[PDB]
């Protein structure tokens, strides 16, 4: 028992209009470089569809996450120390830059430096970003299969068709589509920190963010197969991997992600998860991999519980975290509503960015339909998303938790509509599915209203515990070059000092 | 040193049974990111780009450089019970940033290089700038070697004293040769940067230049609004969506076009609020409602029937809603009685009773011609109070209380005269759903359907009798709607294929007939259990076909049917372009300088370029073809210019140029002729001595000469005809494919000369103002680095949220770029002195066409009269167009432009039929902008920087200064006769500053500027306000008109609304197969609804957007079509027909359905463009394959709600009804010299 | 050519193995992000599976030969695995990875130098350090002829005797050459070389060998800092 926090995420998919806004503001922030211009730690992705890269939820594949061994220990499906350590000279599994697309830009100086007497009016044609050649055609990007942008036959072949007849899915009456924005999961039992050679790879212990030390990364980029969601790029140029960092410059301070704050949908939450460290490998390991994701909420702790409360406070949670974390979205809609399901859990590691399955209109019948239980609105047995579709993405290929989320968001509707149009009390969808009145109007808040200071509920991490911020507020930024900072040795070759800190000890004790 | 820290001390405590180890090892490289995310300052801004998101954004310094940008979050807070705004924001708003240093900003002012060898030749030998362009500009062969080097590289970089000379001297040179209305001026909503097209505009009016108009011309005025509630266009914000209870997306794409509003939506649907999607293809907005109907695009309008249909029969006649009853009857038109003409054996429906036409004229002295009949509950006629007579000429009874307009009492007005009738007489109405092309179900039953309606014969003042019957009897039997007098073209049921039922709309639209019928139910059922909160979303998806008033007023009967217009959370909501300018009278006399002169240029640009750009010499629509079948045919002979040219001689629409004579002249004449310039003018137009520039647009002296391009992006964007336009207003190579009217041998027009060979290459001069090189710019002789939206300040508002906020420099412009405010200014400056000796204080005589919401809008009360045919006489103002004189300071040009004008103190200020005393503000703003300390305008308040400018919008406007506000009700209150102050005197105080705007956005107060109100405790709410203030909606009647009765909408069929096919463009079976290229060719419906990856052309060369796109110009296609075709995806493909030709990549998709293909709009055409295997050009664009072609009901003026107002009304470019062929490439050549072209196989 | 001779075998050696030294600690204190294999790999997948694992199978089989070969004394186990029955070995086992190794380097200049994607976005050091050390194969097994023509090991005795001259840090190193055959000579130059340029090129991906991975533990945290 070692109580740790994080600040998890739960996107409401139902809420999202799919516009890739949450794309372009954390490109525009932290991957324009050269090297990770092709990268996208927050990329949206059209189901169905394949994804970015293509085909990432194909393990056998791409042999990412876990995999349970019949004596029942956790292995990486890459291979033990020694199978992956064997595949460092060429890691027969690396997706290739075309698995993404080629990195393009256009001439548009050609439209400004056109000679005279042009036989053609000028355009500006396309430029590798790779090679700095002209490209005949653009063939591939990171969006392309965006508002079914493609033959269904190859559309289809997204992973999560498997044990679906689809057929009937190429049928115009029968189209759908939804959205999938995702980022890095920064699990709890990560794949990529167990594949990762010289240990470049760490979760941060106050706030569960997971980044890839720049300093200490070698480049053996064993860790980008390790990744089952591929989300850690490989940065072509400087031979170094990066990934979502969850943005902690910011989370420090108690701010929302540069993708959580930018969502046009307000569909993103942020919220303080307690989890019990010592339950990790217990709960990757369980034998049915329909269970670990009720495994993974037995792992989370009970914010208002004063037995959590105390050993949080003995494991070093600060009192701000604690708090966060007894209001916090995320644990409502994971552990109380039970609204958001963790993305392909089967992978084993926990993942801590979760999902509101999204609703979607009727399905085509023979005639106009009749009010079932929940009148004008939809039951959950006329939504044209096949359930089994949104369980394979979600929870394993279990519909249960699937259709028990969409039943109580429109059991929700149910009782709103009855409030705000009839003007009555109506309970019966709530029961039915198990809601309360009170529950119903506090999902209500969160998921309608959705005040900012209700959406994003980030604690500091504090970054002034164990640690010394006064010399740090007075010296830091002052980027001169003292060659001091890094390590722990004061000793260096160059005879210089930190800038930021104080040398000159006090005699006075 | 990290080496030594490699020498066991730091593992700390393992984890989940050795699964895991704690580190206590070093993390100073995590600074690394820390550092990246640190900037120098955040700057508040937003977009000055047409997309009605108007969202705030922090802008991001570091390094002293534009980073990136996020969402603001501070708007101030909606109600407890609503959702908030933040954060907004979308995709492209997210990567403008990229824009500021990319490859492609534009950093010096450049011009084409023939152009500069001859100016500076040209100088060399007149030391006079005039005098240097005339040289070039009269010379056939310098004048086309610059002319036809557009568009084809040869920029040099020059500078603004260079560049500024050579606007300057040529714009004088054109105004004192040609006229000043021979300069112009397109520069489009001004709602996203207010000062910013303020800027052209008001240096534009000061010379007596065009302004031309961009909400008709892009087809976001939805002509059906004035026809109906006499506005342009007012709706509920998006907050409001979360009042209602029941939504139904009508061919608006919200999560894709309303971006930074859909939450509304999204979140309104946890309230228990029902969405119901309806668009042909399988659009995003489906994926977020309850239910997706898919009709055949463009037949929309007979499923909005067929639900009215049963709305009428089931909620008004069958089991009347007494919630629907009262509405319609206190707020339509529908009591009103209308006379009726005789037929051959039938009536047809004539105009409305006036009661001018009754003996007594029912007590009415004043415009009796111009007040509406009905009949109250007690059989008595009268004429009730809101009909637009009692507008003008008298005061206090322009309200909507139900009383009598003679002895002012309390009167009911009756609906049907079905209980009470004389007679049953059988009248003729219309039917359409019969005609059409292959490509649209149709249904046989007869050109004219006739129906019993209960009549009662009155005495008429004039000796004479006449049958008259009531717009509600008349609108249920052109529903089919059986009322018990066994008419054999009413329904027997739902399932009779009849005039508008369920089963006849199934057939045309292919919606299932049941599904039709459930939700005509639950919408309705809705609006009468919550007294109207049942809304409808419509957008271009309707809006952009030629028969767009038809779509519209068939959504906009349902919801006046079902009582919801006026009522928060129901309603019609509009959403196209951003046009909502909040604080409009404070802006109006600064874009127009009217704080100066008065009046200024206004031009209705479709009419504008269907003439100019001589897009009426291919014209293959009739208006014969349109024509109503009960109409004298022979009264409308003509080209449909014609109606154009007649419309502008009887002061409907505006002209430009205006005469054939400069305007300058004409009063010298006047003088010498022994009479003043207006009576002058008039014999003169009698006479035929001075014309009407329309009557010869090719002569030589009546096309523009000068044109500014700026906030626009013309030709490669909102150019509908854009061969046309390089063609004859560039002189540039074309890629036109079919012949003209003369090549074919057609009739010409009989108001407009024709000539075989038409004049090309018209425009003399082209500046074009922007931060990217853009295709216009491309095409352009004069190209002027602007500042980008993080570079300058200026306001943004929009019609989705109610809050005031600013765009503001984060940085001085870079390299030598400019405000559009500062570049005006400086070209207002070298003008002033250029003209010295060319133009002094000079008399302008000025055409201004009858305005709506002016005391003269009622012209013509019972017919047309065509004075040039001597059906009357000539009087300006009420015939004609109103002949004003307008003296022209040019050479203090420069000073006006730079102070705030005489007139608001001497005249005052005001808009929309009010106007009040605005001293006040100019006291404050004299303290605020200081004053002139000299010159001409001494002791005028300043208007030097864009912040002065604001301040003077912000000051002026009732919107945003409470004290304005006050005046502002006051005003109107006289004309109604009921207080209006209440509505902001609690606001009285208010004044919002530009400072205070850049610190926290601030929402603006309730004005009679709209009908909406903004208030703490009601959302906005179109027609709110004449719902229940009683302020009457400035129609004929005063109330919702269901029934046109002008002369022309009813022989053009369109008294009552009709289901319309969508037209035959013919542009296609005249090319297709003329030029093989070995792939199968086939034709596909051309639609265009606004892309994902960018605002209108705006962000389609932006890196970030191309890259989450498709990298470049493409086209969606069936999969069926494209297999059809052999064209797989992203191939390139062609697309052509008679108008031009483009070229693209194929996105294959299952959600588009046969027989339709889309290329989102605006993707232009300076990005991945090969060359066309047609034109043998480089590619073309979206527009290629567009033309103008005007509908005559949209020229209508001089009519109450049917009269001109900039912007009001007028010709739309519509462009849904349009064809095209495809084919798959053959050969991709690149038209470049680098050898690197590529071959499609098969 | 006694000078060329000295400078060479006596006092080079310490010159490219105080840079060696000094510069991959300096470079390592300094130059932590620069310190990467730097793979190409995802730019072009082509080939590299084959083509590295040869020359990094052959290449290791190399340095195992080479270090036990000339650091292990000859007292040590002189009976079970006298000089001769070492150059047996490496002629053979040396020889076949030498052989593996040529082959994958020279299949990786290839695509360094002709894959589009891989020669834009080079460096120059890295066409440089593969250059030589395919060179420096080349020649490696040119010597086995030579080795050949003294099965007696009376030539891998010369060699070893200088380079543990050198390691020792024993004066005159270049004596226990006198006669090699000229071969020899330019592989040991070529050799020391490589060592000078190491710490200015990719190769200190070599001091990052992950033995530590087999016996850590997968998960890692680190605690605030
Ligand atoms: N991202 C982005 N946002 C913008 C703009 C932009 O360029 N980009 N521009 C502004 C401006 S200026 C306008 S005029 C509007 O956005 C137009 O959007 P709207 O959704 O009304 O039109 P659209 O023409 O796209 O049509 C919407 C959808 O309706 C479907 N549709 C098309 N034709 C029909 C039809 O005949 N009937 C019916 N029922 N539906 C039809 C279609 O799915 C389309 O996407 C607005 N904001
Ligand atoms: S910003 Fe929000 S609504 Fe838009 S795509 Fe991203 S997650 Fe979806
Ligand atoms: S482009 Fe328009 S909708 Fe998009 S962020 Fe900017 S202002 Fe908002
Ligand atoms: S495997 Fe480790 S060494 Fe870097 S490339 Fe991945 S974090
Ligand atoms: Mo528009």
């Amino acid at each position: 028992m070692k109580i740790r926090s994080q600040v998890g995420m739960v996107l409401n998919l139902d809420k999202c209009i799919g516009c890739h806004t949450c794309s372009v503001t954390c490109k525009n922030v932290w991957t324009s470089r050269e090297g990770v211009e092709y990268a996208w730690f927050n990329n949206v992705e059209t189901k169905p569809g394949q994804g970015f890269p293509t085909d990432w939820e194909n393990q056998e594949k791409y042999k990412g996450g876990w995999i349970r061994k019949i004596n029942g220990k956790l292995q990486p499906r890459m291979g033990n120390r020694a199978m992956l350590l064997g595949k460092i000279f060429a890691n027969p599994h690396l997706p290739g830059i075309d698995d993404y697309y080629e990195p393009f830009d256009f001439d548009y100086q050609n439209l400004h430096t056109a000679p005279e007497g042009s036989k053609s009016q000028p355009i500006a044609r396309p430029r590798s970003l790779i090679t700095g050649e002209r490209m005949a055609k653009i063939e591939k990007g990171p969006n392309w299969e965006d508002d079914l942008g493609g033959e269904f036959d190859k559309l289809a072949k997204d992973k999560n068709f498997d044990n679906i007849q689809k057929a009937m899915y190429s049928q115009f009456e029968n189209t759908f589509m939804m959205y999938l924005p995702r980022l890095c999961e920064h699990c709890l039992n990560p794949a990529c920190v167990a594949t990762c050679p010289s240990g470049a790879i760490y979760k941060r212990e106050e706030d569960g963010i997971v980044l890839i030390d720049q300093d200490k990364c070698r480049g053996w980029r064993m860790c980008i197969t390790g990744c089952p969601y591929k989300k850690i790029y490989f940065n072509w140029k400087s031979g170094k991997s990066e990934k979502c960092i969850f943005c902690y410059p910011r989370i420090e301070a108690g701010q929302p992600t540069v993708c959580s704050e930018t969502c046009v949908g307000r569909i993103r939450y942020l919220g303080v998860l307690l989890y019990d460290a010592d339950a990790i490998e217990r709960a990757a390991s369980t034998e049915n991999e329909k269970d670990l994701y009720q495994r993974q909420l037995d792992v989370f702790l009970d914010p208002n519980d004063p037995k959590v409360i105390e050993q949080a406070i003995k494991d070093g949670i600060p009192l701000s975290v604690i708090e966060a974390a007894q209001q916090s979205p995320v644990y409502k809609m994971a552990m109380e509503w039970k609204l958001a399901l963790p993305l392909h859990p089967e992978y084993r590691t926990l993942p801590m960015v979760w999902y509101v399955p999204p609703l979607s209109p009727i399905q085509s019948a023979a005639d106009a339909g009749e009010l079932g239980s929940n009148g004008i609105l939809p039951d959950v047995e006329s939504l044209r998303i096949p359930v089994q579709y949104l369980a394979n993405l979600l929870t394993a290929g279990d519909t249960k938790p699937v259709l028990r989320a969409l039943k109580r968001m429109l059991a929700m509707r149910h009782y709103k509509r009855a409030e705000t149009v009839d003007g009555k009390v109506d309970t019966r969808a709530l029961e039915e599915v198990g809601l309360t009145e009170a529950q119903a109007q506090e999902m209500y808040r969160y998921l309608a209203i959705a005040n900012y200071e209700d959406r994003f509920v980030v604690p500091s991490s504090h970054r002034e515990l164990a640690r010394e911020a006064f010399p740090e507020k007075n010296g830091c930024g002052f980027t001169f070059g003292d060659g001091c900072h890094g390590s722990d040795t004061k000793f260096n070759l160059f005879n210089s000092r930190r800038i930021d800190a104080i040398d000159v000890t006090s005699k006075t004790e | 040193s990290k080496f030594l820290d490699r020498f066991f001390k730091q593992k700390g405590e393992t984890f989940a049974d050795g699964h895991g180890q704690l580190l206590n090892t070093n993390r100073d490289w995590e600074d690394g990111y820390r550092q990246r995310w640190q900037h120098d300052k955040i700057v508040r801004s937003t977009h000055g780009v047409n997309c009605t998101g108007s969202c705030s954004w922090k802008i991001y310094v570091k390094n002293g450089l534009v980073t990136w940008e996020t969402q603001q979050t501070d708007y101030p807070r909606t109600r407890p019970d609503l959702p908030n705004h933040e954060p907004r924001g979308c995709p492209s708003g997210a990567s403008y940033s990229w824009y500021l240093y990319s490859a492609n900003r534009l950093k010096y002012p450049m011009m084409r290089k023939r152009l500069m060898k001859m100016w500076r030749e040209a100088k060399a030998l007149h030391s006079d700038p005039v005098e240097a362009w005339a040289s070039i500009i009269e010379d056939a062969d310098k004048a086309k070697s610059f002319k036809q080097a557009r568009g084809r590289g040869g920029f040099v970089r020059s500078s603004w004293q260079e560049v500024n000379e050579l606007i300057a001297a040529s714009n004088v040179y054109t105004i004192k040769n040609y006229g000043p209305d021979r300069v112009a001026g397109f520069s489009p909503i001004p709602a996203m940067s207010m000062v910013s097209y303020a800027s052209g505009a008001r240096y534009l009016s000061l010379i007596g230049g065009t302004c031309l108009s961009f909400y008709d011309w892009y087809c976001d005025l939805p002509p059906a609004s004035p026809q109906t509630w006499g506005e342009q266009t007012d709706v509920p914000e998006s907050a409001d969506w979360y009042n209602s209870s029941y939504i139904i997306a009508w061919g608006s794409n919200v999560p894709q076009t309303r971006t930074p509003d859909a939450h509304f939506f999204t979140e309104v649907r946890y309230k228990g609020t029902k969405t119901v999607a309806v668009t042909p293809d399988y659009a995003e907005i489906a994926k977020l409602c309850d239910l997706w109907l898919a009709p055949k695009q463009g037949t929309d309008a007979a499923m909005a029937l067929a639900m009215g249909h049963v709305m009428l029969r089931e909620f008004h006649l069958d089991n009347p809603s007494q919630y629907f009853t009262d509405y319609v009857r206190r707020y339509t038109d529908m009591p009103m009685l209308v006379m009726l003409e005789e037929r051959d054996g039938y009536y047809a429906a004539g105009r409305m009773l006036r009661a001018a036409d009754l003996v007594d004229a029912l007590g009415q002295e004043n415009n009796p011609e111009w007040k509406t009949v009905a009949f109250n509950t007690n059989g008595e006629m009268v004429a009730p109070n809101g009909s637009i007579g009692f507008r003008w000429g008298e005061k206090g009874k322009w309200n909507l209380e139900q009383r009598d307009g003679k002895t002012g009492e309390e009167t009911e007005l009756q609906l049907s005269l079905l209980g009470s009738q004389d007679e049953i007489a059988e009248v003729g109405f219309p039917y359409f759903g019969g005609d059409g092309t292959e490509h649209f179900n149709k249904v046989e039953l007869e050109n004219v359907l006739l129906h019993k309606l209960p009549v009662k014969r009155l005495q008429l003042a004039d000796g004479s009798t006449a049958l008259v019957t009531t717009v509600y009897d008349l609108t249920l039997a052109n529903y089919g709607l059986e009322r018990g007098l066994n008419d054999v073209n009413c329904a027997t049921s739902y399932d009779d294929v009849k005039a508008y039922t369920p089963a006849w709309a199934e057939q045309i639209t292919g919606v299932s007939r049941s599904q039709i019928i459930r939700i005509a139910r639950e919408f309705a059922d809705n609006a009468d259990k919550t007294h109207g909160r049942s809304m409808i979303i419509v957008g271009a998806g309707l809006n952009h076909w030629y028969h767009l008033d038809m779509n519209y007023r068939g959504l906009i009967n349902m919801l006046i049917f079902c009582g919801c217009v006026g009522q928060s959370g129901g309603g019609w909501a509009h959403y196209v372009g951003q046009e909502k300018l909040r604080p409009q009278t404070g802006w109006q006399p600064l874009a127009f300088a009217l704080d100066w002169q008065r009046p200024a240029r206004h031009m209705n640009s479709t009419s504008y370029f269907y003439n100019h750009s001589s897009q009426w010499r291919y014209e293959t629509v009739t208006a014969e073809e349109l024509l109503s079948p009960m109409a004298d045919k022979s009264r409308y002979t003509g080209h449909l210019i014609d109606f154009n040219v007649r419309a502008e001689r009887m002061g409907w629409l505006p002209s430009a140029p205006q005469l054939g004579t400069n305007p300058l002249t004409i009063a010298g004449e006047a003088e010498k002729a022994g009479m003043n310039p207006v009576d002058y003018t008039v014999k003169s137009l009698k006479e035929g001595s001075i014309r009407f520039a329309a009557e010869q647009p090719e002569n030589g002296k009546n096309h523009p000469r000068n044109l500014f391009i700026w906030r626009s992006n013309l030709l490669g964007s909102s150019g509908k005809g854009h061969e046309f336009m390089l063609k004859y207003l560039l002189g540039t190579e074309h890629g036109i494919q079919g012949k003209d009217l003369g090549q074919q041998g057609g009739v010409k027009p009989e108001e407009v000369d024709w000539q075989d060979n038409g004049l090309e290459g018209k425009l003399d001069l082209v500046v074009t103002l922007d931060f990217r090189l853009s295709s216009t710019c491309l095409y352009s002789d004069i190209i002027l680095p602007t500042a980008t939206w993080y570079e300058k300040d200026d306001m943004n508002t929009s019609d989705m949220h109610p809050f005031i906020h600013p765009l503001s420099a984060a940085v001085d412009p870079a390299w030598e770029a400019k405000s559009d405010w500062e570049i005006y200014k400086a070209i207002a400056k070298k003008f002033s002195e250029v003209c010295v000796g060319h133009l002094g204080k000079e008399t302008d005589i000025v055409t201004l066409p009858i305005q709506h919401d002016s005391a003269a809008e009622l012209a013509q009360p019972l017919d047309v009269k065509d004075w040039k045919k001597g059906e009357c006489d000539l009087i300006p103002g009420k015939t004609a167009p109103h002949i004003m004189v307008v003296e022209r300071d040019y050479p203090a040009t420069y000073e006006r432009f730079t102070s705030i004008g005489p007139l608001m103190e001497k005249i005052g200020n005001g808009g929309k039929g009010i106007a009040w005393n605005t001293q006040s503000e100019m006291d404050l703003l004299r303290k605020l902008n200081y004053t002139k300390a000299e010159g001409p305008a001494k002791g005028q308040p300043m208007l030097n920087t864009a912040i002065d400018a604001a301040e003077m919008i912000l000051t002026l406007a009732p919107e945003t200064n409470g004290q304005v506000a006050v005046k502002a009700w006051a005003a109107l209150s006289e004309f109604t006769g009921r207080d209006h102050t209440h509505l902001a005197l609690n606001k009285e105080d208010e004044k919002i500053r530009f400072r205070d705007i850049q610190a926290q956005p601030r929402k603006i107060i309730s004005s009679p500027t709209w009908s909406g109100l903004e208030d703490e405790h009601v959302s906005y709410n179109a027609g709110y306000t004449n719902v229940h203030e009683l302020i009457p909606w400035r129609t004929l009647s005063g109330r919702q008109q269901l029934y046109q009765d002008h002369q022309w909408m009813r022989d053009f069929g369109e008294s009552l609304l009709v289901y319309r096919p969508p037209i035959d463009t013919r542009s296609v079976k005249e090319v297709i197969g003329q030029k093989s290229n070995g792939n199968q060719e086939k034709a596909l419906n051309f639609l265009t609804p606004h892309q994902k990856w960018g605002i209108h052309s705006t962000y389609s060369d932006n890196l970030l957007m191309l890259t989450l796109g498709r990298g470049g110009p493409v086209v969606w296609l069936s999969e069926a079509d494209a297999k059809d075709l052999g064209i797989a995806d992203n191939d390139w493909i062609e697309v052509f027909n008679s108008n031009g030709a483009l070229t693209a990549r194929a996105v294959v998709s299952q959600r588009v359905p046969a027989g339709m293909t889309m290329m989102y709009h605006a993707q232009e055409r300076i990005v991945n463009l090969p060359g066309s295997e047609i034109t043998q050009q480089r590619g073309g664009i979206h527009n290629s394959v567009t033309r103008i072609t005007p509908k005559p009901t949209h020229m209508i003026g001089g009519y109450a709600h049917l009269a001109y107002g900039f912007n009001y009304y007028g010709t739309v470019g519509s462009n849904r009804d349009e064809f095209v062929v495809v084919r798959k490439m053959k050969n991709i050549d690149w038209l470049d010299g680098e050898g690197n072209d590529q071959v499609q196989e098969s | 050519m006694q000078f060329l001779n000295m400078f060479f075998f006596d006092i080079y050696p310490y010159i490219a193995g105080a840079v060696f030294l000094i510069g991959s600690w300096l470079r390592y204190d300094y130059g932590q992000y620069t310190w990467r294999a730097a793979s190409s790999q995802m730019l072009d997948r082509k080939g590299m599976n084959l083509a590295s694992n040869l020359f990094h199978i052959g290449i290791l089989g190399i340095f195992v030969g080479h270090f036990f070969g000339m650091l292990t004394p000859h007292w040590m186990y002189e009976a079970w695995l006298p000089i001769e029955v070492k150059q047996k070995m490496a002629m053979f086992a040396g020889g076949a990875s030498g052989v593996l190794c040529l082959i994958g380097g020279v299949l990786l200049l290839k695509r360094r130098l002709f894959s589009p994607r891989v020669r834009a976005t080079t460096t120059g050091a890295d066409i440089l350090i593969l250059s030589l050390l395919v060179i420096q194969c080349a020649l490696g097994l040119l010597t086995i002829p030579f080795s050949a023509q003294h099965m007696d090991g009376s030539e891998m005795m010369k060699l070893v005797g200088w380079a543990q001259s050198v390691v020792t840090f024993h004066g005159g190193a270049s004596q226990h050459l006198d006669g090699v055959a000229f071969i020899f000579r330019l592989h040991l130059v070529l050799g020391m070389t490589l060592f000078l340029l190491f710490p200015f090129s990719r190769l200190i991906h070599i001091w990052s060998v992950p033995v530590e991975y087999l016996t850590r533990k997968y998960q890692l945290v680190r605690a605030r800092h």
